[PDB]
């Protein structure tokens, strides 16, 4: 192991589950769950056969408010799904007994289909599960009507949407976590450009697992962008565990201590007597009538305080119910917390800095939009290097119906296909098993 | 909790604003029809629109340990309110308002920008806090004002009364008891009675009360222990950034 | 006295100290000359097209509060804020069509090509056959084929090819009409740095029409001036009108040596090349070129670049091609007009002219925090002395931008690097939020909460000199009130060290040519020009209109 | 084994070694070295360390002719390449003796390094290695000299260059054979944007290695793009064989049988012979002194176009030892085979249509360029599904000195690092010896 340091791990209701766990067992690079979790993302996509049978019958393909008359294709899709899904399979799998998995949902109106890693294995990004996918559709409807070479152009058009006229797959009756990856803010951001509501819809709006699994795919982009190698590699690691992971029962415990009469502040308040507590800081000047705090270890100083600015999320959003104070919360607690100790904030103003546009491209007129269209991706919300999307995804699994685009307006296909894999849906469980079968290991 | 650095009366205003065991100094009083007229979100004795349906109507440990305001028991819009500080004395200033927002009240969502500082909750729940807002001495009736729109006038000079400019006028001054009446909502919208705000405070007790440096009172450059703080904080977050 | 105590009184009745005024009695609109004339054209747009526009009566009623004049800073010419707003400013849209036109093209790989691969000859009187057939071609006339129809002369007088070079003697042989003079136009030490960078390299500076420019996009140029320079080398040295070696020309004139003004953005903001937000800030200070006219005065030098990128990113930019409407014209007028920043950042330079000595400082932190926060605490206390002023720029964003650039160009001036002048930006920033207990709108410091850190790291999307950053690095990609002035940061030292460029030699000589429309050793004074309706500017269709 | 067809394998030099080799053993999806070749092509970067002291020697940083006079830093990094690399390689690794490979070339002024394989088992796509790599080598330098805070970010635009005001890494010392995702013309596409230029410096100018590593990259594509998916799997497989990988030595024996005095007229006589002679083709119809030929294997028939159409490139631009016309016999091969069957030319007219704008942007004023600098990511050479590109390696590697824009021009790194890795500069010896071992897995 290159790091001494350990963490005790707990579950989503404060349990303990494995005490004295190396650090380097949370990471992406170890990890066995999180290399699941990673995986499955790239490899899943979401087949909505209801929405390629009513394209067809309607000649409505190709993106908003588009129509062909006189292209109109009366299929019967979902009563054939089992049979059209079972022929997909046969080409989306490589051999028989891969992991291809295609599994229908909603009797048959929707299908999960989860491509082969063997196909990854020899890709060079993660396309082949749309494009594979979509393909085998396409022939597998095709081939079980016997559409017509004149009339077999309608149902990639039903399936894949305009691309390839369009960049992106405009008006696609499919759906995947990931974005092409030409709409990367830059190299390696694959893993940020999910919406937080993709996440929030698939955790089906647990606060902790939503946290956890939103910390797991902004940290792990973190390792494929090259911010947490070297120098930064335990910063990123520490705010892995403690921010998202719930190391050391902080975020359950501050949390607790604070959701029945806590603000912001009272929450900073324990969170530096809490480091204090443990030695992560010390009163290192005083001033006059005022106690000026240092560290020795600004990697483990950021995480406390980065687990304190997840709780006073919980705190803060969980009390009003609503995500969009979120913002204020990510500012705020960053900006008293800096004034109360002289330290710097977490992700040494990142996230302040992030706070601030998030706040005001979510309350004002220029763009942006509600807390659950942002990801890491967005040009408002990449700027800190995980420490701030991971509390939105807390914010936005707590809001109780405030938001006009929640998960059910853009992820409502996310939310039905995507939650039925484990992994995802409850990543919390998986991520601490993970870790303590191979504590021994690191 | 220490809040801010600093040995001026301004730096020891923004720890007391701050500060939930504080108890802010009332300056006048305002009745519970006057803040819902204010506000203008609801007529006096109109029910709470709902966004949602009440809570009542998953299983989280957070859901379970976090005990929602009273607006969301009830499923209540999000509605604000809105004040503008004048630059020239007034008692609450936009970053000390958010600041002090976060540490004395629950389920805030609090914004800052130059002209304008806005506070966004639960609409029975902003009811109760904009009592304390403009009752206590986070307000002045002539360098303060309640403004939704049009905030145009925190840093103009003030007229011949020391009122602060307001392109709609929602707050006059009576040359003849020395008092302000609040003749609009915070949106512009004509009341049918106007709201007693008292009278202006004196210069002397403005610069007592104020939370803002000046040259003209206390200078920012003079608090030099408060000024060490933020040139600490910016040598830490570089070194920071770097290694 | 302070620079802006004029302007100041221009503008109001009282004296700039004085802390009350009235309000509410000056007519509303009616007060302003040209809310009248926005008024009346209004109406006469309504009444011709049926439709309702212009309306004085939507919404609030402007004019409660003085309707300012503004003056252009470095001039006597005062106008309104409306006629700085870069749709009724001529000369504001033509200096954006003049470097979106502009691409620079190197003859280095082509001239190989001619002589190895076709086994032709190059010399100066080629070039001059080649130049003389390419300033015929560029503007869209034929040279090779039949029955060719060509762009009116008259409608595209504008396009043009000149060359460049460092070698004086190979200068001299080339026909000197198409020539940009190194020796003419940068004084003595500045021309010596140059003809050094650019050395034997021969390049060209290639415009197309402004027409052309507004009715297609920047990548339109690069594309335009490599068709035109294929044309003519196929005609001006004997090869084939289309063979292999042919391919190499077009190859070397789109991709191989040719440098764009701006590089492509990604898809969120999709654009393609020679758009404002892909020209870096050291692009930008070397397009403006004050440095070769004003060297003596690194003050002068550095804030005409910040106008110049003020109006660039903040109006045209950020505030029509990200936004639109009204735009950001007072959040950039804040930084050229009234020589406020001008009153501000002279204080810097003579103080660190008396301590240090212009840069002679150290850089470290310790320059950083010295001469930052004597900066920024000065031009605080002068919003806080002159009502007047604090009144003027009513913006916090505005001021933010102002006293942060006089304390980042200032820093800069002392140490004579980019970066530490970059991390006094953002300490100006943090102090004055605490000073008054704001700063700027909603998400003004965005960027600048970020900034303290991001100035010296050396991450992959985090770390990069000044220089080399744009409107495109992340945290700067939103918002108004820094593009323009970080332009001028990078400016600061290179102006105090004398430097004839910040970071491209060759965007530095093309610009310093007199056959452009907008002349940019006096980009102050051109807009002011355009404000009073008095600019020419070029790529309009009146030759092809009715009467 | 989806298919039942069987291929005889020969090296580089018409040797037979290994007959009867079912189809699906060279298939991307299978084959453990073409496994091998995409996974090396992620994770290969080439450093440039010369390069990045000349440019912090002379602040030549960010783009071409840019310089920022006065941040100049005089550091002797070849002089410490040993110490650097190892420190770089020390960051890059996730654990000791994994995968990790940092050497040494032209006495420290380069380094190959090959970033470990479990960074890219939980990340989206390939940018890893390029920022890994650059972060590490980064630190590296900085720790090898103190370079000071207030230098380093020189360092950074020494190693990266103008990233991330550029969408590239506009003037970096590093090379990759891969481009950033962004440049992708579309989704999967990302094996295909590898110049033709990289591809023959690496294999050092052998014609069949560069059209087997050709043939290679681009069907292997096919494969990520979702085109090899189902109908046309088999179509894809046959060309792989035939026209890249010499199978059952087609393309050598009509280069051999044509190589004296033949040209590309009578490469297609030889090639719709042996078609007839395999039993591929048969003659369907009698016209008036002309006999119009059928298949019912049109995949087959394609394959054994495919070879001869490799072969008369082979033929033709080897007998003029200029690869220039390789966008003429790419055009005519194809257009005088139809009229001399019947039948469809390769890729159904795909590689006629390709040659014909290819010729142009070859040939003119408005684009492309020499036949090196393109790629399967063109804009002007993607519309052939992988039966095209092959043939453009093949002459390139043919040509004698003709071209201006050579490899050496634009591809000098790629020449001097990406070839010594044995996997990629001799591709069919490992695959053919890869796909005989997995025979029977098959
Ligand atoms: C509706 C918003 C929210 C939003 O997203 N944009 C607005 C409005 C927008 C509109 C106003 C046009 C109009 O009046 O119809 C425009 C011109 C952009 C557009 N769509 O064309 C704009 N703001 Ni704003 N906006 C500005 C500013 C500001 C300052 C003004 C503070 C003051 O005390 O007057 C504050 C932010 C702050 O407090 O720091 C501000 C807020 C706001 N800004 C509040 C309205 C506040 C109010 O009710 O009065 N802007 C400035 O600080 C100066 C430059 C000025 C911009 C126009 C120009 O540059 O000429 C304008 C830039
Ligand atoms: C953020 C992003 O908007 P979206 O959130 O993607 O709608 C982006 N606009 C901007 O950055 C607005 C910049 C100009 C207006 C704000 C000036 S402070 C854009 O339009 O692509
Ligand atoms: C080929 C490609 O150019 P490059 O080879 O990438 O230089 C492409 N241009 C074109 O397609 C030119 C189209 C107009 C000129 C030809 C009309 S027949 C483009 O610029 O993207
Ligand atoms: O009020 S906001 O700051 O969002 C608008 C600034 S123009
Ligand atoms: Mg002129
Ligand atoms: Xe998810
Ligand atoms: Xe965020
Ligand atoms: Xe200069
Ligand atoms: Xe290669
Ligand atoms: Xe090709």
């Amino acid at each position: 192991a290159k790091f001494e340091d350990k963490v005790d791990l707990y579950d989503d209701r404060g349990n303990l589950v494995e005490e004295q766990v190396p650090l380097e067992a949370l990471s992406p690079l170890r990890n066995p769950a999180i290399k699941s979790i990673v995986q499955g993302i790239k490899r899943t996509v979401a087949v909505n056969l209801e929405g390629i049978e009513n394209a067809l019958k309607t000649a409505k393909v190709g993106g908003p408010a588009c129509k062909i008359m006189g292209r109109e294709l009366d299929l019967d899709i979902v009563g054939n799904a089992e049979s059209i899904a079972a022929a997909a399979k046969e080409m989306i799998q490589v051999t028989e007994d891969d992991d291809t998995n295609v599994e229908l949902l909603g009797g048959g109106k929707r299908a999960l289909v989860q491509v082969p890693s063997a196909r990854f294995d020899v890709a060079a990004e993660y396309s082949a599960a749309p494009l594979v996918t979509a393909t085998a559709f396409v022939q597998a409807i095709i081939n079980e009507f016997d559409v017509s070479m004149y009339d077999a152009n309608m149902v990639k058009a039903a399936v894949l949407g305009r691309y390839p006229q369009s960049v992106e797959y405009m008006g696609a009756n499919i759906a995947t976590m990931l974005d092409i990856p030409q709409k990367l803010e830059g190299p390696g951001y694959a893993l940020r450009n999910i919406m937080v509501n993709h996440v929030v819809a698939a955790t089906l709006k647990n606060t902790l697992q939503a946290a956890a699994l939103s910390t797991i795919l902004e940290q792990t982009a973190m390792f494929e962008m090259g911010d947490a190698v070297g120098a930064f590699e335990r910063m990123h690691l520490l705010g892995l565990a403690y921010q998202g992971m719930n190391a050391d029962n902080l975020v359950f415990d501050l949390v607790k201590a604070n959701g029945k009469e806590g603000t912001v502040g009272s929450v900073i308040a324990d969170l530096v007597e809490r480091a204090l507590e443990d030695g992560v800081i010390k009163v290192e000047k005083e001033l006059t009538d005022y106690k000026v705090y240092g560290t020795d270890d600004l990697a483990m100083w950021n995480a406390y305080a980065a687990a304190g600015l997840m709780a006073a999320t919980m705190v803060n959003q969980g009390a009003a119910r609503a995500a969009q104070g979120v913002s204020s919360t990510l500012l705020y607690y960053n900006d008293l917390i800096e004034f109360e100790t002289g330290l710097p904030s977490v992700d040494f103003g990142k996230v302040e800095g992030t706070a601030v546009g998030f706040s005001f491209f979510s309350h004002s007129i220029y763009g942006g939009g509600g807390p659950g269209i942002f990801n890491g991706n967005h040009i408002v919300t990449r700027h800190s290097k995980g420490f701030a999307i991971p509390c939105v995804a807390a914010a936005m699994a707590l809001d109780a119906g405030t938001q006009m685009f929640s998960p059910e307006a853009t992820s409502g296909l996310i939310k039905e296909v995507f939650s039925q894999v484990d992994e995802f849906r409850e990543p919390l469980k998986y991520v601490v098993e993970a870790a303590a079968e191979i504590k021994n290991e690191i | 909790a220490q809040y801010y650095p600093g040995t001026t009366k301004v730096a020891q205003n923004r720890r007391n604003f701050c500060n939930p065991e504080y108890e802010l100094e009332k300056l006048r009083e305002i009745s519970d029809e006057d803040v819902v007229k204010i506000l203008g979100h609801r007529a006096p004795g109109e029910e709470y629109p709902s966004v949602h349906p009440p809570l009542e109507e998953p299983e989280d440990a957070i859901r379970e340990m976090v005990e929602p305001i009273d607006g969301a028991k009830a499923g209540d819009r999000v509605r604000y309110i809105q004040f503008t500080d004048s630059m020239y004395f007034a008692p609450a200033q936009p970053y000390v308002r958010s600041r002090a927002y976060l540490c004395r009240y629950r389920g805030a969502d609090a914004g800052t920008l130059s002209g304008r500082q806005i506070i966004e909750t639960r609409e029975r729940d902003l009811e109760k806090i904009s009592k304390e807002l403009l009752e206590t001495e986070f307000f002045d009736p002539a360098r303060s004002g309640v403004r939704g729109k049009s905030v145009h006038g925190h840093s103009l000079r003030l007229d011949e009364d020391g009122m602060m400019f307001d392109m709609l006028r929602r707050q006059i001054y009576n040359k003849d008891t020395g008092r302000v009446e609040m003749v609009k909502n915070q949106i512009g919208d004509e009341l049918d009675e106007p709201v007693d705000l008292g009278e202006p405070l004196d210069e002397e007790t403005l610069m007592e009360k104020t939370t803002i440096y000046r040259v003209d009172g206390e200078a920012y450059r003079d608090d030099v222990e408060a000024v060490e703080i933020m040139q600490r904080i910016h040598v830490l977050r570089s070194q920071g950034g770097f290694n | 006295d302070k620079l802006f105590i004029n302007a100041l009184k221009k503008k109001f009745e009282e004296s700039p100290e004085e802390k009350k005024t009235t309000f509410y009695t000056l007519g509303g609109w009616k007060q302003s000359e040209r809310k009248t004339e926005f008024v009346n054209a209004g109406k006469e747009v309504a009444a011709k097209r049926g439709i309702p526009q212009y309306n004085p009566d939507i919404g609030t009623p402007l004019g409660q509060r003085v309707l300012m004049p503004y003056q252009v800073s470095t001039t006597d010419t005062y106008v309104e804020g409306d006629d700085l707003h870069f749709v009724n400013n001529a000369a504001m849209q033509q200096m954006w069509d003049d470097i979106r036109r502009t691409v620079i093209v190197g003859l280095n790989h082509a001239h190989a090509v001619i002589e190895k691969r076709l086994g032709k000859e190059v010399t100066p009187e080629t070039i001059t056959h080649y130049l003389e057939t390419v300033n015929h071609a560029m503007p869209g006339a034929a040279v090779v084929q039949e029955h060719m129809v060509e762009t009116h002369p008259a409608l595209v007088a504008d396009s043009y090819v000149k060359v460049f070079t460092g070698n004086d003697e190979i200068a001299d042989e080339i026909d000197p009409a198409f020539v940009i003079d190194i020796n003419k136009q940068f004084p003595e030490d500045q021309a010596e740095t140059l003809k050094a960078e650019v050395g034997d390299g021969i390049w060209q500076v290639v415009r197309i029409p402004t027409i052309v420019s507004r009715t297609c996009d920047g990548a339109t140029t690069s594309r335009w001036s490599a068709m035109q320079i294929g044309m003519s080398m196929i005609s001006a040295y004997k090869q084939a009108a289309g063979e292999a070696a042919t391919g190499d020309f077009a190859y070397a004139a789109k991709h191989a040596e040719v440098i764009h003004m701006g590089t492509y953005l990604p898809v969120r903001r999709a654009r393609g090349e020679n758009e404002p937000g892909g020209v870096p800030f050291g692009y930008l200070a070397d397009i403006c070129q004050s440095s070769r006219v004003n060297y003596e005065d690194p003050v002068r030098v550095s804030l005409d670049v910040v106008a110049t990128g003020a109006m660039l990113y903040d109006q045209i930019w950020l505030g029509s091609y990200m936004s639109g409407g009204v735009g950001f014209t007072q959040y950039a007028t804040a930084a050229y007009t009234d020589n406020i920043l001008d009153d501000f950042t002279y204080f810097g330079k003579e103080y660190v002219e008396d301590k240090y000595g212009l840069c002679e400082a150290p850089n470290n932190m310790d320059t950083v925090l010295d001469v930052a926060t004597e900066v920024t605490f000065y031009g605080l206390e002068q919003y806080e002395e002159y009502p007047a002023l604090l009144e003027d720029q009513f913006g916090g964003s505005q001021r933010a931008a102002v006293v942060a650039a006089a304390a980042g160009c200032s820093t800069a001036f002392a140490t004579g690097n980019a970066q530490t002048g970059l991390s006094g930006w953002y300490l100006s920033m943090y102090l004055h939020k605490e000073q008054h207990s704001r700063l700027g709108f909603y998400g003004y410091d965005l960027q600048d909460q970020c900034g303290a850190s991001n100035v010296f790291s050396i991450r992959g999307d985090e770390g990069l000199p000044l220089e080399l950053r744009g409107p495109n690095y992340p945290n700067y990609a939103m918002n108004v009130g820094h593009q323009g002035e970080y332009a001028g940061i990078s400016q600061a030292p290179h102006a105090a060290r004398g430097d004839a460029f910040v970071f491209n030699p060759l965007v530095k000589i093309a610009f310093a040519d007199d056959n452009l429309v907008f002349d940019f050793t006096n980009v102050r004074g051109e807009f002011a020009k355009g404000a009073l309706r008095e600019f020419e500017p070029a790529g309009e269709r009146a030759l092809i209109t009715p009467a």
